[PDB]
């Protein structure tokens, strides 16, 4: 595996991917924080064969935390067996030890949209260790449930953690600033501007102008978007996931399709973005359409 | 003891805080209008429903809800009494931005000098709203609601429960209050003018671009880099279009009000502005010094050192839509 | 089961209709939003069979959603079989499993009154799992209380989930942006000026005149109120079902039967809308009868 | 319907929409005999008084989903899931069809209606009752078993309107109940003609209508705090009576101020002045 | 255990590690308060072997709180056997005890991120015995779920506590009552404005006018924090440790290493900090890219 | 147990007339008043024996429960075994003598909240409803027959530190039976001078000390609004610490100042530490 196989089909720009490795190598953890659509759960998959250097699943390990995730979920708990109660290793700790079993082979530990939960219940222990500087034996740790007997749980070297929290619902957003140190957050854009991205369409059977006026509109709209930061920030404008889907059968994008984009997601979208006045909805839904 | 009336601030407000009737009630003090705007605005919201946020709940009780915790119970030893301590999202609505409305509704019924039916109106409120608890409010509850998760409405509600808290005063009782006399300190009412304009130019002036910009001396120090003690310098806005751009600065004094001697302080300030600022474009570089005044409005035009300048007020106090007119009127004349 | 069964009866347009099983087998998830009484619930079983083609209710599960729901009893959750607990496989997790056996046949999920539960706790590891792109082995997750990171957890590409949120409840709104855009989202209007419901009103022996005059005040009415949409968006105006039912007895649709319903139902709603306005009530309680 | 001081076209009206609609709300202010309609109305009904058919409760805030229908709750041994009541009685009619059985629902404002109901805010309607609509609940460890409402069952819901909560809007399940009010029923003679069939005299009850009626009119007059809703009832002055003590002025004296002044401080507030006008206006 | 080798790559000044084992020696219960970046963790392990004068882990012991830890996992409590419930000794009586043995030897209990876990709930009881005052067999104690009376726990007067707590979070301005009391608190500066932190910078080829350059940044930067007291206080400001990280390569401090951090740590930051004002953002970005 | 306490004799016979009546005293105040200690002593004095046996002390938090209290159900090496707490406990010992007096010390009482951990003996321990004609079932009694009363020899003490600014409102509950009591540093008494002046202190270090320590608690008991007059501090730090035949001097006084004294003011004094510095000079200077 290679960047070449991985890049052929982002939106992103490669510009964004050795900005990526360059941190995640130094720093181990790291953040991607944009508005939904934008291929976040889609690079990730991508990015862990590249650091492995090979399309392996076994080395790679992804979960979604749900505002229900704890401490016993995640690293140590306890669980009913038939009668009686027992101890269960986490999944993470299970992730570990596997990890460690190899340092040579990267081992990567995935979270989509990690922001919802408290991740301060979640790691626990771990908030500390993850950092790239306090790791291996000799930051090593005993658990809240490890037994009596000293048996201490350490973060490999080889483990590099990424995180993606979505931008959009403000009161879920990471507060807890002595964790925000130990992440470090990249910016990811919509993707409209990208050749990569024009190319895509183009390829798939796609009039430039059709193209190039699409891209106009949206990024006259995230700029409408991306100038209030009241209620609507600059996160929230739109990604481009929306367009990037539904075309394989061979249905060319036309008005006809962007129509049907506009009035059945993104204009429902747009009233509950702004649900202060319909004209400035009636505006920019004949505009995209227009 | 001149001033403007009540009523129009109220508008002014609204653009400072960035977003209806006021001819049916007759009290012409402050207090009066805002309380029945929110005295009117709960009730407005309560019609489309009032915000209610899922807060998770770990208490001990007689059987499973939601999630377990296998730990805590174990630990209580609460299987034996027939208890499990689980983790549940009970719906309320009282959450901070609801415990804050109920809490100035408590202010503004303990405030001494108010319309009897205004007071007697909240009061309802406040019977209305059982499960709420009461709160002893400051800004750093205000603070936390900084995030905005809200929608647009309540921001407008609690906009006026910051403004209210603030301008309290305790008066003649110990329970009771009283309420500021917003109007007779220059400095908050300037604040006032300086932001109502920069949310309000946004608004109206589509064709132009309004910012505030930052500016930086154009001096060098051989003791420091960073002129920290020279004034910081942020303009009050900057008003751009292509054809031209535009610096205005906006202050209220008492002296001006008299129809004498001027009180135009505050050009000092502009000229560095003006100096500071270089503009790639070039297009052209104008000024602007807008006052308020209460009777009369009078426009000028100055050429003073390259630049064209103009000072000019407005007559508050005349109506809100002449005067909406009347601005819209004043920056088509210099924005060319 | 077939097309023209559904039709018979229903008062949305077709054109809505098809524009809904078009998204539905793109999409796979949707949510129809509108207000009380126009036909969600009815619509969505009749719909489901539409799709599958054949009347099946087996491999269709129904369910309403409200506060005191999450995913220990939607998804997965341990929960006591007796003197010991189990881990209980949830309603959606055996739907999954018995669509599983037969990919072909499509297996629906209907949700009533979604907009009520906290959907990010409920869904959870799910919320990624049911976009259309990501369904497959592939995309396979282990749950919060999976024994280990092997067990997995993956949505069939043949489920299709339909959503049903009335839109009169402010307070109550899907505002996570993120999950609203898998959802592709549908408005349903309360079709009163169609055809199919005034010859359902005509075949119980009803005036031409009193027909067309009623959907002629409904309309003004809904107009109006769609006109204050700070106050009161479309989503709050009247459904059509106060009409529907009433007249299986074979009693006909006179001025009277008209005049008991107002006042019973539709007379208390205008107070409520129009609070402050007595007026108001009064102008358009009258118009109605007059 | 000899003892009772509503108007016959009120339960008339409410015997066809309840037959028809099968769900309705019985709304008034306290002291209208909203419990004693509901549970006559129910031998009406069923056409014998026969009370293991009718099952009341009383909600309040603290109720839930987990009371009424299902709930984990522990045995001698330990927890299992325990069949709630309505699941219990909805069973009872399930096993005979044929009659009518009835739940009455009291103080229902107060709790979060759609929580306790849940799943069956849909299922309740007229229509969608039978095995066609069935669901599978919450707590259902298979999808297989699932719950239904029978045809007969009626549900009947007692609110008080002096106790407005602007907390949660629900129009949805105003469609599902259809709101019959209830007035107090001072001018009806049936209140009437109880007490002169109790030795009053006939002055004393004429002026006492007009003393409440002008009341209740003051009430209705500011119609966003208060309205028909809040004011006054008239089963105060049913007990108390059946001892054999006759009407008199002196006994209207003690109800005032034992029972109704409290009311007034609560509606009338913060303006002990109108509370001491009529509280004083019905002495006289 | 020299302290050329602990001491001198340390940027804290000579001054307050004085100090700080002054009161250590003194009260032995000690609460080192500072944001996070500025080697709270990092000195409080040096320390433990300054006190010892050698390298032994055997005497030093480390922990992390968090909501989950309970006094039944730290001192004393039953874990479920496959049935039974066996009692355990915990962390901190277990540590004791190896303590008890060695009285003359220094030993060091070091708990980092106290304030996530009240006190009273983890230690409870023996907040009595862990102060300075009330230690040693006279004052000892039977515990909780001793089974008699006899069987007592006293905290020998060797031990000393360390508590690493954040300045970070707007919960702790209500500090807990129980830290205030028993616990000696001290501030540690972010201290940019050292010798030694420059020294290093300057050790590993790094021009100094731009180092000097950049501290007068820093110094200026978390002045504008530290004036602000409602949102952000003076405990809020930046530390010294995104600096110290990222030159194990060789690689030589310039603007492009500086562009990377300020860009994929401090920005993003400020912008949780600043929301309010984006421009403010936009003020110091471009100030510190210069 | 009566030779030298530093508050003065009025208070501590207040009390223990107050004691004799109501039975239930929270002494509050600053911390470092010895407020154990005069509680502890008062012990002794009520009872006229120096027995430690008759007197109980615990410390209260916000986790300490009922069944660490009163009664529980501890596992034993098979099953639950019901566990008898310590007031339960301390009762069945004074039952045995009701001529001789006990008592019970109840450390940071505020904190921990009463009504969880009393549960249904709230109402007994009142003073009127004592005895056996008082008595009730407890909550895990398996038999409706045994009882628990509270016999008239107990006297509870309660201590409540007024100096935490988290603090804000007493519990409803402690406040209706319990006489709250106010003990004042007494910095400027002539016991603790006496005490002082036994060790080797000079009359102008006794007049100097005694002198600005009035001040600078004026200073803190003078902003009333601002902060209680509980926040004055207290007058123990002296006491300990010359148990050893050390001289007191300015040379061992400044110690104390910069270690107990100073985050002290840090703490109370978290606005400005130029106001700080000046209070902090006067001492030494
Ligand atoms: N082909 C292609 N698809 C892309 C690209 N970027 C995003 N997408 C598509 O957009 C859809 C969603 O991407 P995803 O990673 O899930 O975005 P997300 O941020 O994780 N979603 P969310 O924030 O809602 O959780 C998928 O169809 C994904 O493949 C791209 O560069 N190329
Ligand atoms: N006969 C007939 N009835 C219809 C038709 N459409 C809707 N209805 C009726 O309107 C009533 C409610 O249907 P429903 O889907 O539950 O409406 P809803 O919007 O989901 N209501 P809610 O949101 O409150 O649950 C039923 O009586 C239903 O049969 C129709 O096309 N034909
Ligand atoms: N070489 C060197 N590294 C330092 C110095 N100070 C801090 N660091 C480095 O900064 C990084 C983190 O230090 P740390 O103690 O964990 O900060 P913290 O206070 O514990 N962080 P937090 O408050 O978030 O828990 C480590 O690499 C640490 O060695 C120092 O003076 N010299
Ligand atoms: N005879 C007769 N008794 C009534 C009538 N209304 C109420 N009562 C009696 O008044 C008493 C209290 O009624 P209650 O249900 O508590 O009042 P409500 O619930 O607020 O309506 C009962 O004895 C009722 O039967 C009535 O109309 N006729
Ligand atoms: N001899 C004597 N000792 C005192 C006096 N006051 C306090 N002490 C001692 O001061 C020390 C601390 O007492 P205490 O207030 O209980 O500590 P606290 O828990 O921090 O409040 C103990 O040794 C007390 O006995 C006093 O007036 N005379
Ligand atoms: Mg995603
Ligand atoms: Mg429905
Ligand atoms: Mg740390």
């Amino acid at each position: 595996y290679c960047l070449e196989d991985a890049l052929n089909d982002l939106f992103i720009p490669e510009t964004t991917i050795e900005t990526i490795l360059k941190r995640l190598t130094i720093k181990k953890n790291i953040i991607l924080q944009g508005p939904p659509g934008v291929g976040k759960t889609f690079v990730a998959r991508r990015l862990a064969y590249l650091l492995t250097g090979e399309k392996a699943p076994q080395r790679v390990n992804m979960v979604q935390f749900h505002q229900s995730y704890s401490y016993e979920d995640f690293i140590q708990g306890y669980r009913p067996n038939g009668v009686g109660f027992r101890r269960k290793d986490g999944i993470f700790y299970n992730f570990c030890q596997q990890a460690k079993e190899q340092p040579e082979k990267k081992y990567i530990f995935i979270i989509d949209e990690i922001n919802r939960a408290n991740l301060s219940k979640v790691f626990g222990e771990v908030m500390m260790l993850m950092e790239h500087d306090k790791r291996g034996e000799n930051w090593s740790v005993p658990l809240t449930y490890s037994e009596n007997d000293e048996e201490r749980f350490y973060v490999p070297e080889n483990v590099y953690i990424i995180g993606l929290m979505n931008t959009a619902d403000r009161s879920l957003a990471v507060v807890d600033y002595a964790l925000r140190r130990r992440f470090s957050f990249i910016d990811i854009e919509p993707g409209f501007d990208t050749p990569q991205f024009r190319n895509f369409l183009l390829n798939k059977k796609a009039e430039p102008s059709f193209v190039e006026s699409l891209c106009q509109k949206m990024n006259e709209l995230n700029q409408e978007i991306s100038k209030e930061a009241t209620i609507l920030g600059k996160g929230f404008r739109i990604g481009h996931s929306y367009f990037c889907c539904g075309l394989e059968d061979g249905t060319s994008p036309d008005t006809q399709w962007l129509n049907e984009i506009v009035m059945t997601d993104i204009a429902p979208l747009l009233e509950e973005y702004f649900f202060d006045d319909p004209y400035k909805q009636q505006k920019w839904t004949n505009k995209l359409l227009g | 003891q001149p001033v403007i009336p009540v009523r129009n601030i109220y508008y002014m407000l609204t653009y400072a805080w960035g977003y209806a009737n006021l001819e049916a009630i007759p009290g012409n003090n402050l207090l009066d209008i805002l309380g029945y705007v929110l005295n009117k605005g709960v009730l407005q919201l309560s019609r489309r429903g009032l915000e209610l946020d899922y807060n998770p709940n770990t208490e001990i009780i007689p059987g499973i809800k939601g999630r377990i915790e296998f730990a805590k119970t174990i630990r209580g030893f609460h299987l034996n009494h027939g208890k499990t301590v689980s983790t549940f999202d009970m719906l309320n609505e009282d959450t901070l931005a609801n415990r804050i409305i109920k809490s100035t509704l408590a202010i503004l019924i303990k405030h001494e000098k108010l319309n009897s039916t205004i007071r007697d109106e909240a009061r309802s409120l406040y019977r209305k709203l059982p499960g709420i608890s009461t709160l002893h409010l400051t800004p750093q509850h205000f603070s936390y609601l900084n995030g905005g998760k809200n929608t647009r409405y309540y921001k407008f509600v609690i906009s006026v429960c910051k403004f209210i808290v603030n301008n309290s005063i305790p008066g003649q009782n110990k329970g009771h209050y009283r309420f500021y006399d917003f109007e007779r300190n220059e400095k908050e009412m300037s604040l006032l003018y300086q932001k109502f304009l920069y949310e309000f130019c946004r608004r109206e002036l589509t064709s132009a671009n309004t910012t505030r910009s930052y500016l930086k001396w154009d001096a060098s120090s051989i003791s420091d880099q960073s002129l920290n003690l020279l004034p910081r310098m942020e303009t009050d806005i900057t008003i751009r279009s292509s054809e031209k751009i535009l610096i205005v600065d906006a202050k209220y004094y008492k002296s001006i009000f008299s129809r004498e001697k001027f009180h135009s302080q505050n050009l000092y300030q502009l000229m560095n502005y003006l100096w500071s600022l270089k503009p790639e474009n070039g297009e052209n570089i104008g000024g602007l010094l807008i006052y308020p005044h209460v009777d009369t409005a009078v426009k000028h035009r100055y050429k003073i050192n390259g630049f064209d300048i103009g000072l000019c007020t407005v007559n508050l106090g005349q109506e809100w839509p002449c005067i909406h007119q009347e601005l819209l009127d004043i920056f088509d004349e210099y924005l060319k």
